[PDB]
RNA sequence: GGCGCUGGAGCGUCGGGCCCAUACCCGGCCGUCGCCGGCAGUCGAGAGUGGACGGGAGCGGCGGCCGGAGCCCCGCGGACGCUACGCCGCGACGAGUAGGAGGGCCGCUGCGGUGAGCCUUGAAGCCUAGGGCGCGGGCCCGGGUGGAGCCGCCGCAGGUGC
């Protein structure tokens, strides 16, 4: 699964097939982290914040 | 009549009344929700005779037994209709509220998907 | 035609000095004053028959004021013909000193 | 196949036979009974005619469920025990002897003294304090909630009839068929109706009763009074 | 994978309700709609769904098929049984146990079936 | 290769049936040797006795080398030394008891904890009593109840006990096993003695029930559980 | 009573990995799986060392 | 201790009965701990403490002394389960200040997601001899008042519980 990577088809705007195929790009083959993911985005969330006193 | 659950066991209190809060006799500003009493010298706490009780573990309910109602259902809060199917294979054993906050006409279509379902609901009527 | 049950006492409840076990009774049966006495009167029905305010359904009767607590004898108490008794609720205590019928009903002779 | 036989093996206690295991295979004789070698249709096939209708058609019996509940309840233990009420024993207490004088202690006939006569499959006793002395008729009664008391009729030789039985004892009810919500009263029939069959049997059963309780003086009187305690008397006090 | 996917989803779902001590799942193809791996309807590769027909009688069977499985427009395949409730029963026997298409929902898709259609039956009086 | 798989099932279970079968006779054999055993030793003792009478001598028996201790005070304000030969002696709790191998060093330390127990010389009835209506084998840590013979046999096996009655005969003949015979036995959790002690906090030959009573411990356990 | 002491009753030892890692996890109930239905001791010091913290999976040098 | 007690309800030596602690025994239920216990076998055909073959030479019970192939099917069928952070089994255990730790589908406020969530056919708040659930913290529902907003779940953050 990891190592196999399938073709996608591009849709037109019409919504269907155009005929042009895609390899799937390797990054959707990384491991899924939800622990990172919420660590991050718990991490990142402050950074935008606005100071209050 | 009603519908009845799957099975109807001798449901087994161990204790009936409530737990009040030592001294919630004596004050108003006192209320009857249970607090542990710290106290140095409490008796309640230190569990003289003939004081007020201490909850604790071995008062728990039955497993088989717990949080059933009278009627031998078991609770589940339900706000729409579609909140209401998720009982359908589980219709001998889980019984739906309609929750508080829902107006007259929904819990009128809830009730009446409840009656086809075959899913009991302990407050049928009670916006009309 | 007769009266078919035996007087008794309710003489209190269970208890040590400072203990009260109200969830069985001790009755004094009349005319039983020794512990030997006791045997003919274990297991049998025993009765604390009330009037109240309120009507109560009758068996094979109509409704009227009296209201039972039923019971029976478990096992001798003491020396001198006291008996134990359980009974279905808990007997109240203004039957202290108040009557208990003994029913005869479980009869082995 | 061969003709069962009697156990050959005596009980002495329940549980343990009076010959042990050698004794039990000598008395059998197994050192010459030794062997060493040698359903229900579920469908059935029916014509089911017309023309065209291919031959037959197997019908099974027993179609499967149409409906299937959202949730069972599993199947229980096995208890090796626990007979139903007809298979039980019937004890007997060993004052109730037949034609022993009993006293009733509860029912409409409180008090009572009655004649015994015998118990019954469900281990009922019945009895017939004789009707025309204390109007007590044929009639069931719990050995635990009667008194056996020490004088006795020798009602031997007598005949009881073979349908007085507990099917025959037994109540019968007419509510509730084609009738389910009550508008008007069901409370009809309410009137028990002693059959003349029950007449019958009474008559027959009390007239050779009657001259074996003649045969002593003022057991009659006996019979017809009624049973009470006085302030006096304690009942563990008393021979009965 | 289904065993990823279900570490993913076993407690962060938009189908999960937990109240009054229960948990349950409201995804499309789950029989008995309850948080689990084995009757979850979106992390294997094959599953089975019953509901009701969009008129009030007879049942829809939806089977997720073996090719499409991340396009999720033809993954699915719907078949309607409008018979009696023996034959319907019968034909979903078939459809699971026949094709070896999931046998570990046989009954609970029996008893999803049963349900509907005896809530669609008309009420008595 | 089904009719082959039956008559292989068929040949395994047959098997297994005649290995049950012998086992059972060797059980019941094994009683029966033991029961010859025990009436040949009380009959010895009361010849040995009746020949010593008859010469005009005197027959002193074997000290006693099987006790039953049981304890009789409770946990509470225990010396240290005592507390020590009492949790030695697996006796945690009031009213358990436990069968002790009696030599100079057991008996020293049931000197020590004389006042917390009452120990005596069971007989074979009361050694029967114990293991049959209180008997639990520790098996895996646990207590379980000696309900059938294979637990039995399957923690001691390796020793020759494989049955209730060749566990009560180590109990009662101190035998080669007795060690481990006795430590596969959970310490006996005994009632309350129906009618009572005399005087727990006293010796029994000053009319109290600590102590070593010679063989009154068999009337103690029939009070007793 | 009991004359027991209470104070060592609960082993202090890891049941499962603090870890949130799915992967972990998986390959965790892959070896809870090994471990129960062999006989393998080699499968139940694995597993016990996937419980372990870090410090105590210190890492190992190709040398 | 009081009333009282003197053929004792006093003193000494003893017997038999009897009374009851949260102690002991048996049983039920709750939790904790232990068995680093069992379950991926949902395997109604799985069948397992060895099977496979493949020819040696032999018996044993049936197919007139030569003799041998078996595949489920008159039924097409067969409860539940396994949120594996789940479920199940067995055993022992349960005092607690100062203190330590764990769990909290206990509670408050706000933020990111999510509930095709709730709501003028009535939100919050408040009142209630109303019905219940939980050991508990607490929570749900009925009735009234009120008149515009509010809540569940997954995470996040505190000026968070008298
Ligand atoms: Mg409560
Ligand atoms: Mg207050
Ligand atoms: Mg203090
Ligand atoms: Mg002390
Ligand atoms: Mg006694
Ligand atoms: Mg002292
Ligand atoms: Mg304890
Ligand atoms: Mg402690
Ligand atoms: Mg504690
Ligand atoms: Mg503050």
């Amino acid at each position: 699964m990891a190592c196999a990577r399938p073709l996608i088809s591009v849709y037109s705007e019409k919504g269907e097939s155009s005929g042009k195929n895609v390899t799937l790009p390797a990054v959707f083959k990384a491991p899924i982290r939800p622990d990172i993911v919420n660590f991050v985005h718990t991490n990142l969330r402050k950074n935008n914040r606005q100071p209050y006193a | 009549a009603a519908l009845r659950p799957l099975v109807k066991p001798k449901i087994v209190k161990k204790r009936t009344k409530k737990f009040i809060r030592h001294q919630s006799d004596r004050y108003v500003k006192i209320k009857r929700n249970w607090r542990k009493p710290r106290g140095i010298d409490n008796r309640v706490r230190r569990r003289f005779k003939g004081q007020i009780l201490m909850p604790n573990i071995g008062y728990g309910s039955n497993k088989k037994t717990k949080h059933m109602l009278p009627s031998g259902f078991r609770k589940f809060l339900v706000h729409n209709v579609k909140e209401l199917e998720v009982l359908l294979m589980c219709n001998k054993s889980y019984c739906a509220e309609i929750a508080h906050n829902v107006s007259s006409k929904n819990r009128k279509a809830i009730v009446e998907r409840a009656a086809q379902l075959a899913i009991r609901v302990t407050n049928p009527n009670a916006r009309l | 035609s007769g009266r078919l049950w035996s007087k008794a006492i309710f003489a209190g409840y269970k208890r040590g000095l400072r203990n009260q076990r109200e969830h069985t009774a001790l009755l004094k049966i009349e005319g039983v004053y020794a512990r030997d006495e006791t045997e003919f009167y274990l297991g049998k029905r025993c009765a604390y028959v009330y009037k109240a305010k309120n009507n109560t359904v009758t068996p094979g009767g109509k409704p009227n004021k009296t209201r039972v607590i039923w019971g029976k004898v478990t096992r001798a108490h003491g020396n001198s013909g006291m008996v134990r008794a359980k009974f279905r609720s808990n007997l109240p205590a203004k039957a202290i000193g108040h009557r208990i019928r003994v029913m005869l009903y479980p009869s082995r002779i | 196949k061969g003709k069962p036989h009697c156990s050959r093996n005596p009980v002495l206690v329940r549980g343990i036979g009076r010959y042990s295991r050698s004794a039990m295979y000598s008395r059998k004789a197994m050192y010459k009974r030794k062997y060493s070698a040698a359903k229900v249709l579920a469908t059935v096939t029916k014509p089911v005619g017309g023309d065209k209708n291919g031959g037959t058609r197997v019908v099974k019996l027993r179609k499967m469920p149409r409906y299937y509940p959202t949730e069972d309840v599993p199947r229980k233990l096995l208890s090796h025990g626990k007979k139903p009420f007809s298979q039980h024993v019937r004890k007997l207490r060993a004052s109730i002897t037949p034609g022993t004088i009993l006293i009733i202690l509860t029912g409409r006939h409180r008090g009572k003294r009655v004649v015994f006569l015998k118990q019954l499959a469900s281990g009922l006793l019945l009895v017939t304090g004789p009707l025309v002395l204390n109007r007590v008729p044929l009639r069931r009664t719990h050995q635990k909630f009667v008194i056996a008391t020490s004088t006795k009729i020798d009602i031997s030789n007598v005949k009881i009839p073979k349908h007085l039985t507990d099917a025959y004892f037994k109540k019968k009810k007419l509510r509730k068929p084609r009738h389910q919500e009550g508008e008007i009263f069901d409370t009809e029939k309410e009137k028990y109706e002693i059959t003349e069959q029950r007449k019958i049997d009474q008559k027959a059963v009390d007239s050779q009763i009657l001259p074996k309780i003649k045969a002593i003086p003022q057991l009659q009187g006996y019979l017809r009074s009624v049973f009470a305690l006085t302030n006096g008397i304690y009942p563990h006090k008393l021979v009965f | 994978s289904a065993h990823l996917q279900w570490m993913v989803v076993r407690n962060c779902s938009s189908f999960l309700i937990k109240r009054n001590k229960q948990t349950y799942s409201t995804e499309p193809n789950n029989l008995k709609a309850r948080n689990s791996f084995r009757y979850n309807g979106l992390i294997h590769r094959k599953t089975v769904g019953v509901e009701p027909a969009a008129d009030g009688k007879g049942v829809v069977v939806v089977i997720k098929r073996r090719s499409g499985q991340r396009k999720p427009a033809t993954s699915y395949v719907r078949t309607t049984i409008n018979k009696n409730a023996r034959a319907t029963l019968s034909s979903i026997r078939h459809m699971i146990r026949k094709n070896k298409y999931r046998p570990d929902l046989r009954m609970a898709a029996i008893r999803r079936a049963s349900a509907i259609l005896r809530s669609q039956k008309p009420v008595m009086v | 290769n089904f009719a082959e798989l039956k008559i292989k099932r068929l040949r395994k279970k047959f098997a297994q049936k005649m290995l049950r079968k012998a086992r059972r006779k060797l059980i019941y054999e094994k009683a029966k040797h033991y029961h010859k055993e025990y009436r040949q030793m009380y009959r010895t003792e009361i010849r040995m006795a009746r020949m010593a009478r008859k010469a005009g001598n005197f027959y002193v028996p074997a000290e006693p080398k099987l006790a039953f201790v049981i304890r009789i005070r409770g946990i509470n304000g225990v010396s240290p030394k005592v507390r020590k030969v009492l949790q030695l002696l697996r006796l945690r709790q009031i009213f358990n008891g436990t069968f002790v191998k009696l030599n100079k060093a057991s008996i020293n330390m049931l000197r020590i904890v004389e006042p917390y127990i009452a120990w005596g010389y069971p007989n074979l009835k009361s050694v029967n009593e114990l293991i049959y209506k209180r008997g639990y084998g520790k098996i895996n840590k646990k207590r379980i109840a000696l309900t059938d013979n294979a637990l039995i046999a399957r923690s001691l096996g390796k020793y020759g006990i494989i049955c209730m009655e060749d566990l009560i005969h180590e109990i009662y003949t101190v035998g080669k096993r007795f060690k481990e015979a006795n430590n596969f036995l959970w310490p006996f959790k005994l009632s309350s003695p129906r009618g009572g002690m005399k005087k727990k906090t006293t010796h029994f030959v000053e009319g109290g029930d600590a102590g070593n009573r010679e063989d009154q411990i068999n009337r103690l356990i029939r009070r007793m559980n | 009573g009991v004359d027991i002491r209470h104070n060592k009753d609960r082993k202090v030892r890891r049941k499962e990995p603090k870890s949130q890692d799915i992967y972990l996890r998986l390959l965790v109930k892959l070896y809870r799986f090994l471990a129960r239905r062999t006989n393998s001791t080699f499968n139940q010091v694995v597993l016990k060392r996937l419980f372990m913290s870090r410090t105590n999976r210190p890492p190992l040098s190709l040398s």
